[PDB]
RNA sequence: GGGGCGGUAGCUCAGCCUGGGAGAGCACCGGACUGAAGAUCCGGGUGUCGGGGGUUCAAAUCCCCCCCGCCCCACCA
RNA sequence: AGGGGGAACGCGGGGAAUUGAAACAUCUUAGUACCCGCAGGAAAAGAAAGCAAAAGCGAUGCCGUGAGUAGGGGCGAC
RNA sequence: CACAGGUCCCAGCUAGCCCGAAAGGGUUUGUACUGGGGCCGACGCCUGCCCAGUGCCGGUAUGUGAAGCCCGGGUACAAC
RNA sequence: GAGGCGUCGAAGCCCGGCCUCCGGGUCGGGUGGAGCCGUCCAUGAGACACCGCCCACUCCCCGCUGUGUGGCUAACCCCC
């Protein structure tokens, strides 16, 4: 029958479906080598740079341990800003402190998933999380999705919004310019439609128009059968 | 279809005609029991031969009649040659 | 129970022991659980009589109607032999002040009289085996006279899970009543029931003797 | 060593059904024996005399492998144990002459059933186990 | 052939462990009512309650023997 | 003190399919082909928790025989 | 065929999805302005009606539902 | 089995909790201070006469045992 499909190739490490990692220069960590606590650490905004690999603004921060690492830029940033880390940091835009010291109702980004790993959530350009509710048991944060997630208040996070936006998703205009975005990322494009790709290539279609099986597929089905609407709970929008 | 509840016919045991009392032949379950059952311990992976149950009907509208005729004079049953095919047997009084 | 416990087993000799300051001279009770008790075999069901080897200790009232030579035979054994006149008195009125129903335990009849016995005395004497019923003997002058005078004890089965046939009242030596208890046991076990412990339990108990469970 | 049986390659063949078993096809080679081969490999010269199970955590099993220096006169002079001198005793672990091998190979039986394990397994063409 | 559930007044059934001559609604018939159109009232009963027997004090349903429908399972003993 | 080599043979693992059954899936091909590690001039087995003609024997290979016999098996081919 | 555009779908990251015999690995120097999968094919005007069937998804009183476990019978033990 | 129990203190009088088909029974306080009963046998089925074990629905202390759930960390594991 058929062979490995388009997603199945990605996982292999195939080079058409592998990101370049040498025109990339990203990542952000708050230095978890000195834990969440400890005021020992301050830095200076060294530069506002373009990160080529996230196609986004980034800020370079130069620490007083003498280490250069990126922190995701706020809006309104200007070089020569001071960023402070530790609980002894003042509550200010572009300063980083644990959740407990952060009051509710303020825009926040770059929150840790698990305490001491430099962020695992909210690292996207122009996108920001809002601190809705705070309890010393657990601090509830409102995600870019809209979903309230509970976090432990030992986690670090920074005050402000993330700079840019309208510049990480704007009109593609034409095929040439669209193409330039997919080299900056990794998505398989141009990709044809399954409906008139053979029943060897793809479960649906034939040579003619007509599907072969319905789009929405079981969640308990094996690999190599995740096509169409994958784990859908409902479909369409009109009768 | 109707047959009397008691009826006089030949008994080999006592070697004479006598009255017999009728009930149905009653057959056993499986799952211990037998040498054919022990043959179904090669269905571990035995998918083609005998222990895969050769999957096919077709599977016959009739059966024949099989009816114990039970002796009163010694209480031992017998089953014998018959050929009454039946699809709506009734036992009735007699 | 006045004394002992009813989950400890004793012998039948030392289960009955004479020791009463009461006015009452200890009434003896035999009570038994049946395991696999049914009513769809007559060999699970325990309705029968058993003749005790030293008797109850009080007499069974038998009233007899007999006709023919059986009437004479019945007289020889030490009986009045009452008329069928009595069936009419019983049946006709629900009187009290002289009624002789509620005072009989068994009846014998010769075979033509039996349908009347069933309907008439059944009304009054009823269940608890004070009416005559064909399963325990109530036909035949010959043997049933001899047993009733020999103080046979009467039995009928309360379905679920018990049967009780209390042997009698103590009017004799302690051992004599152990011989009585053995007969009652041998009739139950002789009827064949299913599985192990068809007599699940046996107990011997009294008004003011030992009250004990025994083997069985 | 990890618990369980062998974890085996998955086929690209188009074979018969009843040869597709992966967990319904099991080893005859014992884990105690595997432990020896890992040990013997690690240090090229030190040679496996025997091995035993030293207990287990229920997630893994532990075995202690006894190794001896193949050249070191001390063992050689005292005859209580001196089975290392001969050439055969060099490379004994792979072929199955140890405790673990002897037990796994079915030289444990010697009476009834000893019909296809005698003298050897591939003296009969692999009818043994 | 093994198990479970429902077949009850013309219909669909309630109570079935909550036992008796004993049920319920809805059709249907009769009566108001209406110029007509229209809406709403007031009466009536049809199964000891699927069959046949037993225990029970009065059991439809408990027990013993089953017909009819439905769902899950089954030839050579 | 070791790698590696060596004409085949030997030890331990891993282990197909065309084919046969007039097809085909158990079965058959076959523990074959093929793959990995490893020893020797033979290898390995080997001095009894054995046999079981209940009697008689006392480590172990191999050849002839026991025999196409017991047993397995769509009870079909084998 | 691609295509810009349009739609529908899932997932808070110790994720979704997928690769590997294993040890592990891709997407990911990624983090919902993300990235993964289908369907349609610029722009203008529109996209009616149906869940009976088939698929997906959530729930499930009641019914049913394996092995393990438990109890009773059997068996001097075991099969059953 | 038509009788059994008691002056260690009982009916019968006065109240409390009480359930219910308001049938009638149980039950703690006390007055008391020595009987109340069944027989007759009405009643399809007979005796809180007395003596035994029991069957309905059901409730509770104690002993044994599962699962469900929440806390803990000492295993173990995921993150840096």
């Amino acid at each position: 029958m058929g062979k490995s499909l388009i997603q199945q190739r990605r996982g292999k490490g195939s080079p058409t479906f592998k990101s370049p990692s040498h025109r990339f220069r990203g990542a952000v960590k708050y230095i978890p080598l000195n834990y969440t606590q400890e005021k020992t650490l301050r830095g200076v905004v060294e530069e506002i740079m373009h990160d080529p690999g996230r196609t986004a603004p980034v800020a370079r921060v130069k620490f007083e341990n003498g280490i250069e690492k990126l922190i995701i830029a706020p809006e309104g940033l200007l070089v020569g800003q001071e960023i402070y880390i530790g609980p002894d940091a003042p509550i200010a835009v572009g300063n980083t402190l644990p959740l407990a010291k952060i009051p509710e109702g303020t825009y926040v980004y770059n929150i840790e998933g698990i305490p001491g790993d430099g962020g695992k959530y909210v690292r996207a350009g122009g996108t920001y999380a809002l601190v809705v509710s705070r309890e010393p048991d657990k601090v509830i944060v409102q995600l870019p999705s809209g979903e309230l997630k509970a976090f432990n208040p030992m986690c670090r996070a920074t005050i402000g919004v993330v700079a840019g936006g309208g510049r990480l998703e704007k009109p593609l205009v034409k095929a040439g310019k669209a193409y330039y975005k997919y080299k900056a990322r990794n998505k398989f494009w141009p990709t044809p439609r399954g409906v008139k790709m053979n029943a060897v290539n793809h479960p649906f279609g034939g040579k003619e128009h007509h599907p072969g099986k319905p789009t929405t597929t079981s969640r308990r089905a094996p690999p190599g059968r995740k096509v169409g609407h994958i784990a859908a709970r409902r479909t369409g929008r009109r009768k | 279809m109707k047959y009397p509840k008691q009826i006089r016919t030949y008994c080999p045991f006592c070697k004479k005609h006598t009255i017999h009392k009728v009930e149905r032949v009653k057959k056993r379950p499986r799952s211990e029991l037998s040498a054919g059952q022990r043959r179904f311990r090669r269905i571990l992976k035995g998918y083609g031969g005998f222990p895969r149950p050769k999957p096919e009907g077709r599977e016959k509208p009739v059966k024949k009649l099989d009816l114990r005729f039970r002796c009163t004079e010694c209480g031992k049953a017998h089953t014998r040659g018959r050929g009454f095919r039946v699809k709506k047997f009734e036992l009735v009084e007699g | 129970m006045p004394f002992d416990r009813q989950k400890i087993v004793k012998a039948v000799k030392e289960a009955k022991a004479r020791a009463k300051p009461r006015n009452f001279t200890q009434s003896v009770e035999v009570a038994v659980n049946l395991k696999d008790i049914d009513l769809k075999r007559p060999e699970n069901r325990f309705k029968l009589e058993v003749v005790l080897p030293h008797g109850r200790g009080k007499d069974v009232k038998i009233a007899v109607i007999a006709d023919g030579a059986v009437a004479e035979a019945a007289r020889k054994l030490g009986l009045d032999v009452i008329s069928s006149a009595e069936l009419e008195e019983i049946a006709s009125s629900p009187r009290q002040a002289r009624k002789l129903a509620k005072k009989y335990d068994f009846f014998i009849a010769e075979a033509p009289l039996m349908p009347k016995i069933g309907r008439y005395l059944g009304r009054y004497l009823g269940p608890r085996n004070k009416m005559p019923v064909v399963v325990p003997p109530t036909l035949t002058d010959l043997t049933p006279i001899v047993e009733k005078l020999k103080k046979t004890v009467r039995i009928q089965l309360k379905n679920n899970p018990v049967v009780h046939a209390p042997v009698g009242t103590e009017k004799m030596s302690d051992e004599e009543i152990a011989e009585n208890i053995e007969a009652v046991l041998n009739a139950i076990i002789g009827k064949l029931e299913r599985g192990e412990s068809q007599v699940k339990s046996v107990y011997v108990k009294t008004t003011m003797g030992p009250a004990v469970k025994i083997e069985g | 060593v990890r618990k369980g049986g062998r974890k085996r390659p998955r086929w690209k063949g188009g074979r018969k059904p009843s040869k597709m078993g992966q967990v319904k096809y099991s080893p005859k080679k014992s884990l105690q024996w595997i432990a020896e081969e890992k040990a013997a490999r690690k240090f090229p010269n030190l040679e496996v005399l025997n091995s035993y199970w030293v207990g287990e955590d229920g997630m893994y099993k532990w075995f202690e492998v006894i190794m001896v220096d193949p050249h070191h006169p001390v063992i050689k002079s005292d005859p209580k144990i001196a089975w290392i001198a001969l050439k055969h005793h060099k490379g004994r672990v792979f072929r199955g002459l140890t405790s673990a091998g002897k037990k796994g190979r079915g030289l444990r039986n010697k009476g009834k059933g000893a019909e296809k394990v005698r003298p050897s397994i591939r003296a009969n063409e692999g009818k043994g186990k």
